[PDB]
């Protein structure tokens, strides 16, 4: 239900407006939830 | 037995008390604190021997990460109900395991909101909950922690504002000097992480913690083949200042402090189906036992 999930990212700002996958995982380089 | 379904917090406590009744010479079940809503936060001490190195394991600081308490319960079951198969980690090692750190959120996740993360203590109107893994008093409130009460990573009103994190603090502090391995179970991501969470710079003794983390990842790779990425939490996952592993390493002076991200499943990552519990906890315990064995072999 969150289109920003698994979106490629370099910083957390690339995951803005996600509400679930707000975190940019460093190793995965994709937007994911806080774990 | 404990890997067939996701246990509620009350069921988790009755299981611990049953083990206390059944194995009194091996285990001791003690209350480390009381949650905000009044739930008993319990620990089980396994193989208490004077002069032993102590491994402190907690899980479920974040509500939706159901596989972390499940793995902790599976570790308890293997060590207590199958102690004859785990003598290598039951000779000079004493285990203190806290299967659920945040029972209020965990019960809330079961009943109301499956993907709740924080605690349930009100934050001063309009929003409830504090990120427990941003509530520890070492570089508290810094990068990776939010000052907004409604954020997933809310640092809290003050450091150690949550009784749940104070229970972890007091239990680890009571083991200061004897506690050589702090392990915090999380989900998900297949990671074995260590300080620091407030900077990308590595600690002076990062190699020692890295070697322990490598042993866990290597054992899982040999057993099931699954990959675990090893490194500092900031460099591998993200900045998470105020975490429990940083506090235990620096304030409690636990030499080996590790945060473990267990395998994900389901449509949300945090929610593997109950049928997948047994495989995940079995694989996770292989890594966890290997790290503990590596810790025991240091002496
Ligand atoms: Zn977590």
């Amino acid at each position: 239900a969150d289109p920003i999930c698994n979106k490629p990212c370099k910083t957390h700002d690339d995951c803005s407006g996600a509400w679930f996958c707000q975190a940019c995982w460093n190793s995965a380089r994709t937007c994911g939830p806080y774990v | 037995d404990v890997s067939t379904s996701y246990l509620r917090h009350n069921e988790i406590n009755e299981y611990l008390q049953t083990l206390s009744q059944k194995y009194p010479s091996l285990v001791s079940v003690e209350e480390a604190g009381t949650s905000y809503e009044g739930r008993s936060i319990k620990t089980i001490t396994i193989n208490k021997k004077p002069g032993n190195a102590v491994v402190f394991l907690d899980a479920g600081i974040h509500a939706r990460e159901w596989i972390a308490p499940a793995t902790a319960l599976y570790a308890i079951e293997q060590l207590v109900e199958h102690s004859s198969e785990n003598q290598e980690v039951l000779s000079n090692l004493t285990w203190v395991i806290m299967p659920v750190v945040n029972p209020d959120g965990y019960e809330f996740s079961h009943e109301t909101d499956r993907f709740w993360r924080k605690t349930r203590k009100p934050t001063g109107k309009s929003c409830k909950g504090t990120d427990g893994n941003r509530n520890f008093d070492y570089h508290w409130g810094e990068v990776g922690a939010s000052t907004q009460a409604c954020a997933d990573t809310f640092r809290g009103e003050t450091a150690f504002s949550e009784p749940e994190t104070r229970a972890v603090r007091d239990a680890v502090m009571k083991l200061k000097g004897s506690c050589k391995f702090y392990l915090s179970l999380h989900s998900y991501g297949n990671y074995i992480l260590y300080p620091w969470g407030w900077t990308s710079k590595l600690p002076e003794t990062w190699e020692a913690i890295d070697e322990v983390a490598q042993a866990g990842a290597e054992a899982i790779k040999q057993s099931t083949g699954s990959r675990y990425t090893v490194g500092s939490s900031t460099n591998v996952l993200y900045a998470a200042a105020g975490g429990s592993d940083d506090w235990a390493f620096a304030v409690a002076e636990v030499p080996i402090s590790i945060t473990m991200e267990l395998p994900g499943g389901g449509n949300g990552g945090f929610n593997p189906p109950p049928s997948s519990i047994e495989k995940i906890v079995n694989e996770s315990w292989v890594g966890i036992k290997a790290m503990a064995l590596k810790v025991a072999q240091m002496f």
